[PDB]
Order: structure tokens, then sequence, then C-alpha cells
């Protein structure tokens, strides 16, 4: 009660104002520990009590920061896996074999041991996710490559510390400016005694010639195949599809958000300007316009390939993936 | 460490918003369609603050009823709001004078005005400070805390410009002085005496108008009953160095920022600081106080959209533009640079800009506002142009075929008003 | 002369030739305004030829008279420079416009006879409208003994794609006449497309009629060579960015039906000249040359 | 005479045929006070190329000029020799200085090739003092025609080019492009600019003020964030070092990058060159010939940590800092000079007109 | 000719070598070749004599009149300057890498340079934020317990550092248009005193420059004998280099 209710509004005000869980994979488990939290502790009889309150739950939290998706991914995940448990305990996708062919108010009082059971499968599952991605590194580096790499990404990061093992490659990381947390990665990755060159954005087409391929992590991963990277991914993939350059994108699949890139001008996340103009510019500042957007938008089609725990995937089957996570239904959340 | 405190003034003794303030507090202002307490309440809760002692005196009904309606007084809040009131309080002296009395503060509180526009985190000056405390015993009574800035910011209003002198290597304040209307500024050479090396001389910084103290500093306002403000604090403390000691520091912060609207000049631009989002997160689509009034849509060119607006067809916002919930605009009109709050009616080829409208305004067809200020429920009649720097208080009319003058205020209340009025300009 | 049989000459010597181009008759009937002139100073008769070759822009919104008149201007200037007295100066222009009539007049023959080696037996052409010089291309080619095929568009503004039909058929040419919007559909039939230009622009880009960039573009993806045949009285310094860029008076009056459009140098394979088959970067040096 | 440069830091295994100096390390201190070996006028000149007191083309190429004309007012023949060869075999050890300062750009390597043909077109019986006056009206000449003038010619032709309600994107520093927009807003045009600026220069900032004080409504935003603004944006104006014979467009690293994203929104990109930066030479990438600055200009302060701060001690890292990029011709739609406006394709035909 | 070297003396070789000699052979180390030497004469006008029998590369001294001030010794010495003017005195006694000043002195095209070191009437010192350029200069005598800078300086440079405890060696890089000032207007006596901290007052009013060298190596031995001994105590030191 008063404890899951402080939690809640813990959660939603550091989303606000930033900070919080530098991890996405920290940030997954927190939404997942809170919403079994919220399962246990509140009260409700049968299973559309259990999707209502989710469902407020769910907006609220994306309501509060709209750019992080990992959060209403996991609220989707959560109402998937309880319709699931409730199709399964009182029961036996659009198609059209079911367009041819073709009640949540009872209760059960084993579906709740059920619906945690999966909830704590789920979070097992997501605990080692980065090792089984990071497991597929010599499937796709070969000997003395060239690898691309934009800002700093946890998983990009394991994944060529583990291919760091065996082979022995170059990697090129651009800063993501403003905030070049591309520094940390490229000593990082030193200190794992791979060669690193570090460079601004501007010369990411410059270098592109000489690059063999280009891994990256991502933000959201659209229904459609497209990307919510951070800013400057747009034009990575643009030099890379400009000399058919490879772009895998290293990604897990609780990033993967059913939202399509209809959305217009909540996608970016702005911030303040001091990060591009800093305050001590002076009167100039008056009448000048200075926008600071944090992330970038990627179609599919400048996207080859998608490297999650299950395994390696093509843009185009992402529609699939997203059908087996959220039922169509809970899209508007 | 024990809880961090804040006392919150919520009265502004002087009167440089007459009179616009007759009627409403200046503390409940509307900057962006948010009362200017909202925007110091939400900074000190970001920054830590568990508990914050509002002061109020004049209007203090309208203040506590406000206080009371808002997100801070919920039983969810993590920083408990408390309301004291008394009307014997004159300048802020006063106030840390019956802190001092009440012993409200145990230690390491935060002083700031109750209209001051903030995203600072303090946690980095709270450590120095009470690291300083430590070491030298508690010699250190009080940090300040300054803006990075340049003089010619629009935020760099002439009457706040203050110029100072510090010990470069340890952060300390040996001179602080105000430059209002001097082209010379001199600085005594007995802070030379004090050492030979680290004196600094910085113009480059904007008074946030916030300070981390100490009980020590209540202390010393009770036994010197001359202390009205901080000025003279700061001044009589560094003035008197040869005995009590009572050093006081400085912390400067260059990426976060802070102001304080104490006139139509820092209105204006800390109301275009906050519409160009510049003290994020703190933003108008945020909606950082949980009301359904304020809630809006951010879209290209720092645009901003409250529900059902209903903009008119061939009408154009520029750029930088906030509308409340239930504005409507007519036709072939052109906003730019303007903040209009809910419930407003715009008439039809209408031109604002650099207008700010609070809630209730209307306005008919053909007008041209420029660099303008309306008040609650003013109104405005056809063919009427108003030229820059004009302000309309408190249901004021302005009859038609009438061009106002550029400094022209016109408030209900006679005196105070340049031009009083009730529904035109002449008589 | 005079405004009034300034343009009753110019729509005569039209009329009486329908075979000879727009551009030929401006070019013609300014000289005939240069030759009875009755003035004594260059700078009045580069003043009235000005006037002339704006009145006679009024009269047809082509884009080919407005590049005659422009070669015309460059042709007089030229020849002041090359002689200071104007009662010298005269003789040698009319007759350097004798020669550069008789010239302008040639050209067609030798498009024709540069051209037709191009097309192949058995090949299948792919024509936009009516162009008297594709007609000359394709009849040198039958000259030559050889086999082909033709497909022509409607061209729905002015049926001039159903003229061209006529025309080829009454040479017994085996040609097909496709709606404006089947050259998506008929490009993977042809071999190669064959357009005329109504004007030249700098970079070597064309004007032409409406479906020439759609034409052009499905080639590009087809991955089809796309040659254009196209006089040198027609080369303009224009630099249009886009088909918005290019001036409104030779889109309309000649819901919204612009007559011209422009088709870009990186679609255009070769351009087939009275200079000789050119890149489209050759056209640049040419008025740069032209021009100091 | 005058030592060699030491390179500092370590660089790219691709880039170890270029060499990397450091800011902070100069030629001065191994060289004479007061200077012999060098001109005093190349010395100081050669001081605020390192250091980076001056930076832009035109620029660069205006204060080599000025040096020069320092040197032949204070150069006097020795006996028993010509003028002709003496100058030119003096001038070469400078430029070497100049070089090993900082490597000379294309601007200032044409100026190089025209006062060299200059004073070897200086007859032998030519008077001393009138052989100097000559050469110092020529480079006057040259600064004017080439600059000044031509500046003016290209505002003319840019002007035709702008319209009213258009958006116009710029990147990073140029006069000619300020001068452009400065003219086209006073003869009464009205639009927008959007200022795109890369670190760790950040030259945009400079155009940005320019814009301020001359009543052009401005934007500012980084290179990252450029393909945010491109749909709103109807002709990118960009500046350039330097015109290839092949048509491609050597620039500030980040402008290929900008023609590329402004391609993918259907955005023309216009491009406005003076034509004594034509160059002769080809270059097909940006690897082959470039500049390298100072790595440690990479480090950024973020929070309260420098990550990149003794980033040699870490013996596989390495910092790489380009200067220069190079455009294809097929990502430019159109070339501004004082001759008119003409596509890439023909950047050769002015360099065959110009030369004969 | 971007420099010419100018030694003031209106001395007595107190030390294990002349006194003259140490600022002599710095001048000979960083490059040198022709040096302007202002002899005594209130005593003797004889040190010409005595340098004569010296080893240096090229020295031309000139005795000077009775009494006379260091404006006014610049004064004398006018046709003898054509270009850019190194003014030094005997005193100096550092290892200082002329380049440190002579840079400051060319990359920026200062009208004036000059070398202070750290201290081990004092003189107050206010630069800007690189340390490099100097934006104020007072004594105590001038100013009635009260240092008062212009508004406009703190508008143009909102940071100033300030030194109370510096150590001035009198080392100068001078521009020619100060010495033609200096002949248009003989009120000014001495550089130290009135000529500098007029400059450092007029570079706030054709644009004048003025910059400054802080070191924390070593420092010329004052006039005063008092310290007459510390530059022996470290002679021995700077022997085995020098």
């Amino acid at each position: 009660g008063s404890e899951l209710s402080e939690r809640i509004e813990s959660f939603v005000e550091t989303l606000k104002r930033g900070g919080g869980p530098r991890s996405s994979e920290e940030m997954a488990r927190e939404t997942l520990g809170l919403l079994r939290q919220i399962i246990t502790d509140h009260r409700w009889s049968n299973a559309g009590e259990l999707m209502e309150l989710i469902r407020r739950e769910g907006r609220r939290m994306t309501a509060a920061q709209p750019s992080e998706t990992t959060v209403g991914n996991m609220v989707r995940r959560v109402l998937k896996i309880i319709r699931e448990e409730y199709g399964r305990l009182h029961g036996r996708q659009e198609s059209l074999h079911k367009l041819l062919t073709s009640d949540f108010s009872f209760h059960y009082a084993q579906l709740q041991s059920n619906i945690i059971e999966a909830i704590n499968e789920l979070l097992v599952e997501l605990e080692g996710t980065m090792e089984n991605i990071a497991a597929q590194a010599l499937e796709h580096i070969h000997s003395n490559e060239v690898i691309m790499t934009i800002g700093f990404s946890r998983t990009v990061e394991a994944f060529l510390k583990e291919a760091a093992r065996k082979r022995k490659f170059h990697v090129i990381v651009a800063e993501c400016a403003p905030f070049c947390q591309g520094h940390e990665m490229a000593v990082n990755l030193s200190k794992a005694g791979i060669e690193t060159t570090v460079m601004t954005d501007a010369a990411i087409f410059a270098v592109m010639s000489r690059v063999n391929k280009v891994i990256i992590g991502t933000k959201t991963i659209l229904a459609n195949g497209a990307l919510r990277a951070v800013t400057g991914t747009h034009t990575l993939a643009l030099a890379a599809k400009h000399h058919s350059t490879p772009l895998i994108v290293c990604a897990p699949m609780f990033k993967l958000s059913p939202q399509f890139p209809n959305e217009e001008d909540s996608f970016h996340k702005f911030v303040a300007p001091e990060e591009v103009l800093p305050f001590t510019e002076g009167d100039i500042l008056e009448k000048v316009s200075v926008h600071c957007p944090v992330f970038d938008y990627v179609p599919p089609e400048l996207i080859t390939l998608f490297i999650s725990n299950i395994g390696g995937n093509a843009p185009s089957y992402i529609y699939r993936l997203m059908s087996e996570l959220y039922h169509p239904d809970d899209h508007v959340l | 460490p024990p809880p961090l405190q804040a006392v919150l003034v919520a009265d502004s003794f002087d009167r440089r918003f007459f009179p616009i303030s007759k009627d409403q507090p200046r503390v409940l202002l509307p900057l962006a369609n948010v009362a200017l307490i909202d925007y110091t309440l939400e900074f000190l809760t970001a920054t830590g603050v568990q508990e914050t002692f509002v002061f109020c005196c004049w209007k203090a009904a309208q203040i506590k009823e406000h206080l009371l309606k808002s997100k801070w007084c919920r039983p969810t809040s993590l920083n408990v709001v408390r309301i004291i009131t008394s009307e014997l309080y004159r300048s802020l002296g006063d106030v840390l004078r019956d802190v001092d009395a009440k012993a409200l503060v145990r230690s390491d509180f935060l002083l700031v005005y109750g209209d001051v526009i903030s995203n600072i985190n303090i946690t980095r000056a709270l450590e120095e400070h009470r690291l300083r405390r430590k070491l030298e015993k508690n010699v250190s009574v009080m940090t300040m805390i300054f803006k990075e800035s340049s003089p010619s910011h629009p935020t760099r209003c002439h009457e706040d410009n203050v110029v100072v002198a510090v010990d470069s290597t340890t952060n300390r304040v040996l001179h602080f002085q105000k430059t209002q209307g001097l082209r010379r500024f001199a600085f005594p050479l007995s802070l030379f005496q004090g050492s030979s090396d680290g004196v600094e001389v910085r113009y480059d910084l904007l008074d946030c108008h916030i300070s981390i103290c100490s009980p020590q500093v209540a202390q010393l306002f009770t036994d010197n009953f001359d202390y009205q403000t901080r000025d003279d604090f700061v001044r009589g403390l560094l003035v008197n160095e040869e005995i009590l000691g009572n050093q006081i520091h400085m912390h400067v912060t260059a990426k976060e920022y802070g102001a304080r609207v104490s006139n139509l000049h820092m209105y204006s631009a800390v109301c275009a600081d906050v519409i160009r989002r510049w003290v994020y997160p703190l933003t108008p689509e945020a909606n950082f106080t949980d009301s359904t009034t304020q809630s809006c849509t951010h879209s290209r060119h720092n645009i901003y959209r409250g529900p059902e607006v209903s903009l008119g067809h061939g009408s154009i916002l520029e750029e930088n533009v906030l509308l409340g919930s239930g504005t409507v605009i007519g036709s072939n009109c052109f906003i730019t640079n303007s903040v209009i709050g809910p419930g407003c009616h715009i008439g039809d080829n209408v031109v604002l800009d650099q207008t700010y409208l609070w809630q209730g305004v209307r306005v008919a067809a053909g007008a041209q506002i420029h660099q303008s200020l309306l008040c609650d429920n003013a109104e405005v009649k056809e063919r009427v142009t108003l030229k820059p720097r004009s302000v309309l208080t408190s249901q004021v009319v302005v009859g038609p075929n009438i061009t106002l003058p550029e400094g022209s205020v016109i408030s209900l209340h006679p005196p105070d008003a340049e031009e009083d009025e009730d529904d035109g300009e002449f008589s | 002369m005079d405004d009034k049989e300034l343009i009753e000459y110019f729509k005569s010597q039209m009329k009486e030739d329908p075979d000879m181009a727009s551009a030929v008759a401006a070019i013609r009937t300014l000289l005939e305004f240069l030759k009875r002139d009755k003035g004594e100073t260059i700078q009045g008769l580069r003043a009235n030829l000005t006037s002339a070759i704006e009145t006679l822009c009024g009269v047809d919104s082509s884009v080919a008279v407005s590049s005659g008149g422009e070669l015309f201007l460059r042709f007089i200037s030229l020849a002041s420079l090359e002689y200071s007295d104007y009662s010298k100066c005269k003789k040698i222009m009319i007759e350097r416009g004798e020669l550069f009539l008789r010239r302008i007049s040639l050209s067609r023959n030798k498009i024709a006879d540069l051209c037709h080696t191009f097309i192949k037996d058995g090949a299948t052409i792919l024509t936009h409208a009516y162009s008297r010089v594709v007609l000359r291309v394709l009849e040198a080619a039958v000259a030559a003994k050889k086999r082909f095929s033709v497909y022509v568009t409607e061209s729905q503004p002015d049926l001039s794609g159903k003229k061209m039909a006529k025309a080829l058929c009454h040479l017994n040419v085996p040609v097909t006449v496709v709606l404006d919007a089947a050259v998506g559909y008929i490009m993977e039939k042809a071999d190669l497309v064959i357009v005329g230009a109504e004007g030249v622009v700098e970079n070597g880009g064309i004007i032409n009629k409406i479906g020439t960039n759609q034409m052009a573009v499905c080639a590009k993806a087809q991955n089809k060579p796309f040659y254009v045949v196209a006089e040198s009285f027609k080369f303009v310094r224009l630099f249009p960015l886009n088909q918005q860029d290019v001036p409104d008076k030779f889109k309309y009056k000649a819901e919204e039906h612009p007559w011209v459009d422009y088709t870009a140098p990186s679609l255009i394979t070769l351009l087939f000249t009275d200079l000789g088959v050119l890149t489209p970067s050759a056209v640049s040096d040419e008025l740069i040359k032209l021009y100091l | 005479q005058v030592p060699t440069r030491k390179d500092y830091g370590s660089k790219v295994s691709l880039f170890s045929h270029l060499p990397q100096y450091s800011r902070q390390n100069s030629l001065t201190q191994f060289m004479s006070i007061p200077s012999s070996v060098i001109h005093p006028a190349m010395v100081r000149l050669g001081l605020q190329y390192s250091q980076g007191l001056v930076s832009g083309s035109n620029a660069r190429c205006i204060a080599l000029l000025r040096a020069l004309q320092q040197v032949i007012q204070d150069y006097t023949t020795p006996p028993n020799e010509e003028l002709s060869r003496d100058l030119v075999n003096k001038l070469k050890p400078y430029m070497s200085f100049l070089t090993q300062c900082r490597p000379l750009s294309a601007s200032m390597h044409n100026a190089i090739k025209f006062l060299n043909k200059e004073i070897t077109s200086v007859g032998s019986s030519k008077r001393e003092e009138e052989a100097k006056s000559e050469l110092r009206a020529a480079i006057d000449r040259y600064v004017q025609e080439k600059i000044v003038l031509a500046a003016q010619a290209i505002s003319r032709f840019a002007y035709q080019k702008i319209s009213n309600g258009d958006v116009i994107l710029v990147y990073g520093c140029s006069s000619l492009v300020s001068r452009i927009l400065q003219e086209a807003w006073t003869e009464g045009r009205r639009f927008r600019v959007v200022v795109v600026d890369s670190r760790p220069w950040l030259e945009g900032r400079h155009t940005l003020r320019s814009l301020v004080h001359a009543g052009v409504p401005a934007s500012y935003l980084l290179i990252p964030a450029a393909s945010y603004v491109l749909p709103e944006v109807s002709k990118v104006l960009l500046g350039a070092h330097a015109l290839l014979a092949n048509g491609s467009v050597m620039s500030r690293v980040g402008t290929a990058q900008l023609a590329l994203v402004a391609r993918a929104h259907n955005v023309p990109v216009l491009v406005c060159c003076e034509t004594y930066k034509f160059c002769e030479r080809v270059q097909t990438d940006a690897f082959v010939s470039n500049e390298l600055d100072d790595p440690d200009d990479l480090q950024c302060k973020r929070g309260e940590h420098v990550a990149l701060a003794n980033w040699q001690n870490h013996a596989s890292l390495r910092l790489l800092n380009l200067v220069y990029d190079v455009t294809p011709p097929e990502l430019v739609d159109l070339v501004i000079t004082e001759l008119g406006m003409i596509p890439c394709s023909s950047v050769p035909v002015v360099l065959r007109v110009k030369s004969s | 000719m971007e420099f010419q070297a100018v030694v003031m003396a209106v001395l007595l070789p107190v030390g294990n070598k002349p006194l003259i000699w140490y600022p002599l052979n710095l001048l000979e180390r960083v490059g040198f070749e022709e040096v302007i030497v202002v002899t005594t004469r209130d005593v003797q006008k004889a040190l010409c004599a005595e340098f004569k029998m010296k080893m240096k590369p090229d020295i031309v001294c000139i005795p000077d009149d009775a009494d006379m001030g260091t404006a006014d010794s610049l004064r004398y010495i006018y046709p003898k300057l054509k270009t850019d003017v190194l003014v030094l005195s005997c005193d100096l006694i550092t290892d200082v890498a002329l380049h440190e000043v002579v840079d400051l002195f060319r990359a920026y095209d200062a009208s004036l340079a000059m070398l202070m070191r750290k201290g081990q009437q004092r003189d107050f010192i206010g630069v800007d934020s690189t340390g490099k350029r100097l934006l104020f200069m007072a004594n105590e005598a001038d100013l009635d317990e009260e240092l008062v800078i212009k508004g406009s300086i703190l508008q143009k440079h909102p940071r100033i550092r300030f030194h109370t405890g510096l150590v001035d060696a009198h080392l100068y890089c001078l521009k020619k248009y100060i010495v033609d000032f200096l002949m248009e207007n003989g009120s000014i006596t001495s550089i130290r005193s009135e000529l500098i901290p007029y400059l450092v007052r007029k570079q706030f009013s054709k644009s004048l420059d003025i910059y400054s060298f802080i070191k924390e190596a070593n420092t010329l031995n004052l006039a005063p004998y008092d310290a007459c001994w510390n530059a022996c105590r470290g002679d021995r030191w700077e022997d085995l280099s020098r």
C-alpha cells in the first residue's frame, strides 16, 4: 500500500527528472519488479481489474517520460503474459486464416502464482541477455576487421570485449556530441586491449570508406524495423548505406516497441540548449533558436541485421517478433 | 547527515511590480501559466530538500490557499511544506530573526526567495560547505550560489548587477558590491593585506539568490538588528573582518540555470528562457505540477499546444508560442514569442509579438500587440495598437481607435496606474 | 518596323513553312527586323532588338524563342565588338545572319545523320511526343534500311503523340500509341529512349514537354539509355534547381497544367546536337565559351 | 637551419603518413632571437598559424600575401645576381617553415604559385625599386580581383537564387557565405538561416554572431542533429576551401556529411567558391591528403572528469582530429563563382580558361 | 631586424663575474649580435673603457650625461634605434628562455611585452583569464586606499586575476611608435614607473596591447646590496650550465 505507492511515486519522479538507472537492463528489471509488487500487493478479483490497473500504471509511467520506451515495453510484456496465463487457465493474432475461421470476468485462485512465476522466468531470461548476445560475437567479426561505433553502448562493449578474446580488430568510436559518451567507450575498449580510435561525428562519412561494418546499439526498435537511436545515428546509417557497409544493431528483445513512426515531435528528446550553446554567449542568445534533440529516427531500409538474445534476424522479420511479444490491443495502452 | 531544510520567503518587500501586485501577489504571478512559487518549490524538491518553511506577509491568504491546493502539500510529497504567517514582517532580516527565535533550522539550511527559477543541484556545494565547516572549525557561515554569465545577457538586469572579489584557491568571498549606475568600481586594499595571491575580481556572475547558510547566520541577524536584507548582512560581515571573521564562501555553476524574477524585464527574460527550455527538465510540456489545466504537447520550433485549442484557418504560430487549454484563436493571425493563458479568446487578423496574455484575456480583431503584458480578464477592443513595453492590469478595457504610448501602464487603481482607465484611453 | 507587322511576319513565316521550328522563325523575324531598321546607333539597335524579342516571346511562350533571342543578342554584341563603326557593322551582321540562318537550317539534317547510327535492327524505340528532329532521325534510320519499332505517348494536353504516330505511319514504320500513364509500363519493352528538347539548360539538363521527366526517371530506374536530340540554338544559361525553379513564363500559356518540365543531366546518357554527340557536361562549356 | 618539428602522440595507422603536431610546441624555441634565418614577418605569421590566431582560408591567404609584401619590401638583391631567381630561391625556406608551422591551404598554394610566376616574369633589366613596387602592386591587385570583386560578383549571382520565405542551411564559418547572406538580406530578401556547427573548433558560432548583428533570423545546432532540421530547409549553402579538378569539393570535415544528408532529404546543395581556390589536383577520399590537428583538442570536460585525459597512458588508444573532407561531385547541385552558376563538372573548364 | 638590444646603466661588478656580463651573456645565447650599452657618467664615464676588454661578439657603448632617467636615456640614443627595442638592465640575473616573452610580442603583435617573476611599495598587477594580457597596474602612492577599475574593462574582461607580490625583471619588448610618443612627450622620466602604467591605462580608451609572462624559476637580484649575496648564492648553481 504505502510502500507500493511511494515506490511508484519515486519511480515516476526519477523518470520525469532523469538520472536514476543508467543501464537499460536495470530499468527493465526495476520496471518488472515494480509490476510484480503491484500484482502481489494491489487487490483485484478477476483479470479485468488487473488489466485496468496495470494499464493505468503503465500510462502514468509512459506519460512521465515517453522517450523511455523500456518501461512501456515491459508493461505491455506483463499484460501479454497475464493474457496468455488467463487464456491457458480459462480457455483453450489477426490473420487471413483467423478471419476465415474465427471475457476476463471469471476468477481463478492459482492465476496469480502462475503470473508471478512467468514474471520471474522473464526476469531470469533478462538477466543473461548480455552474455547471450555477446556469445555471437565470433560469428560476425573476422580477423583484422574494422568496426565503427557511435556513443557508449554496453551491449556493443560486451560484444567487442568477447570478440577480442580470440581475434584482433580495430574499433573506431565516434563521440556522440554534445554528451561525448564515446570517450568512455573508447578508453574502456583500450583498457581491454583493443586498438581504438576516437573521432568526432563530423568525420563519420569521411572514414566510412575504410570501415568494414558498423555495430551500434539503440534505445528503441519500432514495429517496422525502424530505430530510435542516439542523435547522429541517422547520418551514420546513411553513410553506411552509401558504401553498402553492413550495419548491425545489437539490441536486446526488451527494446522492441509496438509503436510506429507516425508519432511526431515526441520522438526526439529535447534538452537544455546549454549543451549546444553555452549561457555565456550573451545577448545573441536572445534572438537565436537553439535545439538539442537527443534521439534520431533511422528508417528500416538502412539496417542490415538485428542481433538479440534469440539470435540474428532481418528487419523485414521484426513484425513477427512484435507479434510474439505484444497483443495487438495493448499498443494503445 | 541531518535532513536538508530550506527557508522560503514568499514576500518581496520591494514594490517593483506595482501596480500589478496590488491585486495578486508577485509570488503567484504566472510566468508560463505556472506561478513562480511553483517553480521555486519544484527546484527545492528536486535538489533534495526535505523540509521547506514558507514565510508570507503580504496577501498571505491567496498564497496559503494556492499552496494547500498544490502538489507539494499532498501527503505523498517528500518535501514537507509548512506555512508561517505574520503581519509584522518587513524584511528578510525579520524572517531570519523569527527563524532564530523559533529555532526552526538545526544545521545547514537553504535560503532562497519565493520567486526564483532554477534547476540547480546543490549537492556538491553542500559537500564543499560541510567539508570546510569541519576542517576550519565552523568559521565559515554562508556559501552563495552564482551562475557564470555574461554582462550583455538579458537576464543581467542593471539593478541586480553585482561585482565580487574572491579568493581563487579557496573560493572565499572578500568583497561584494552592486553596480547600480556606476562607471567606476573601487576595491579596498585591505583584501590584498589578507593574502598576497588568489585575489580575483569577478563581474561574470549572475546572482541566483540562493545561499547555503547556518544557524549562525540567524544568530548574527538577531545580534545586528539593522540587518534588513542579505546585502546588509554580507556587507556588515565583510567590512568587520578584523574581529569575529565568520568567512563567507561562494559556489559557481556553469551548466545549470538560476534566476530571480524581480521586475518586468526579468519576467520577460525568464519567461523566454523557460519557453526555450533553458531550465530543463522544467519545461511547459513537462507539466511538473500535476494539474490537468497545464498539460500540453511540444512541437517543432518550440510550439506548445494545450487541449482544445482549435487554431483558426490561415493563422501562423511562428516560434516560441505556448497556448493554454481552451484558448481560441481566430483566422489569419500571427502569434510569435508569446505565452497565452487558458481560456483566452483572440480575434482575427491580430499580430501578437513578444506579448504575454494571462487567463481570460479577450482580444478583438485587427489588434497589433508588441512586447506588452495583459493581466487577468483584460479586454481589448477593435483597431487598437499597443506600443512596446505596455501593461494592462486586472480587467482593464481599452477602447477602440487609440494607439497607446510605449511605456503606458493602465490599471483600475487611479494613482499608481499612469493612465487610470475603465473602457478607453481618452479620459 | 512596327509591332503589328512584326507579329504578323512571325506568324506568317511560321505558317508558310510548317516544317521550320519556332526558334528558326523567330531568328528569321529578328534578322528581317535588323535588315529594315533605319537606325544609326548600336545602342538603339540593341534596345530595339531587345524590345522585339520581348514582343516575340509575348506572342508565344516557348523556351526556344527566348534562347534564339539571347543567341541573337550575343551575336549582335560580338559583331559590335569586332567592328566599331555602325555602318560597317550592319552589313557584316546581315551577312553573318544569313550564314547563321543557313547553318540552323542544316542543323536538323546534321542531327539526324549523326543520331541515326545509335539505333539497331529490331530495336524498340520510345518517344514522348511530337518532335520534328526525332521524325528526321527515324526517316534517316529507315533510309539506312533498318527495321525497328517505335512507341509514342499520347501527350495528353495536346495529342501531338497521335500526330507523331500518324506521320510515322505515313512512312509505314511500325508504331504504337500508349497512354501517358503507360510509360513505366512500356519501358521494359523498349531498348532506348529518344526525345526532343525545347531548350537545353546550362548544367546539361533539358526543358521539354511535361511528360519528359517521368520517362527519364523510369528509364534510369530500369537502366535504359536516354537520348536527347536538340539543336544548338536551344542552349540557354538557365539553372533550375528543381521543377518550381523553372520560370513561369515557360510553364503556362503555351487545375494547374504546366506545359514544360526540366530533366537533370544525371538522367541523360547523350545529347545529339548539330555540334555532335555530347555529354551533358559539354553544354555548360559551350556556354562558358560563348560569353567570354 | 630550421629544425624539424616533432610529431606529437601516436597516430592512426591509416593516417601514419601525415604529420600531427602539438599546439603548445612551437618551432621558435630553437630559433634565434632576433630572427636571422627566417624573416621576422614570416616568423610572426607562422606563430599565428600554429596557434590558430588566423584560421580562415581567405584570411590565411591575405595574411600570407601581406607578410610576403613585407618580405619584398625588405628584400635587397645581392651583387652579380638577379631578383627573378634569388627571390624565388629565398622564399622557399620561408614557405617550408610556414608549412612546418601548419600545412598550407589550397588558397595559399595558389597564391604561392601566382607570386612565383609573377616574380619569374620580372625582367633582369628591370630596376630593383621598380620591380619591388610592381610586385607589391601585383599582390594588391591579386587580392582585390580574387577576393573582393569575386565576392561581390558571387553575392550578385546568389541574390537571384534566394527568394522570400526560404530556409538556408550553412555550416561552420565562411566569409563568402556570410557576405552573401548579409547582402541578400540588405537588398530586401526576407528569409531565415540555419547554422550548423561541429566540435572542436566551433567556428559556426562566428557566423551566428554575424547574422545576429545583421538582423537575419538564425538557428543553431550541432552536426549530428542536422538530419532533424533538413526537412524544413529549402536550400543548403556551403563554403569551399578548394574545388578539385574532378569536381569534388574539399572543405571542412562534415561538409560531405551535410551534402549526403541533404540529398537524402531532396534538398539542393549549392557551393560558393572563388575561382582562385580551384585546384588542378584530384582527390577521391579524405585519407590520402588531409591535416591532423592537435589530438588533445578532443578532450572535453563532461560533468567533473575528462575521460580523454592522459589518453597516451593507454597503449592501444588513438585520437584522430581530421580537418578536411572531400565531397563527391554527384552530391553538389550547383557552384556559384564570379563567372556565374555552373555545374561541378565545369570546374576543369574554368581551370582551362583561367590559365589561358 | 625585429629587435635591437639596449642595456640600461645610470654597473659595479658585484659578483663572480661582472654584473653586466650576465644580461650580455643571455643576449648572446638567445642570438643577438649588436648590443647598445649606455654607460654611467655621474661617477666616471669610463665604463666604455672597462668594457673594451670584454670578449663579447660586438658591443657599442655610449657615455651618458651627469644625471638622466631611463626614458631620458632612451631619448639619448634615439638615432641608434630603428626597430622594436629590447630594453634590459645590467642587474638581470636569470635563465629565461627568451622565446617565452618574445613570442608574446610576436603572435599577438603586442605593443609592449614584459617578464615578471613570482615573489619569494608593492605592485598590484591585474591580468586576464589566460594570464598573459596585462589589464591593470598600480602602486600604492597613486591610489588613496582604494583600487579603482573602470566598468568598461570589466565589461570586456569580466575576470581579473590580481597579483600583489611579484618582481619586475625590467625586461621589455617595445614598439617603435612607443619611443616616437616618448619623443613627442618628454614628461615621462622612467619607463618602469610612468610609461608602462600609462600604456596599460591607454589600453582601454588603432589599438594597444600589453602582455606579461610570469615565471617561477629565477629572478634578478635587486639593486640594494641586501639581495646582492643571493645572486652569488645562485651564481654557482647557474655557472655550470651558463
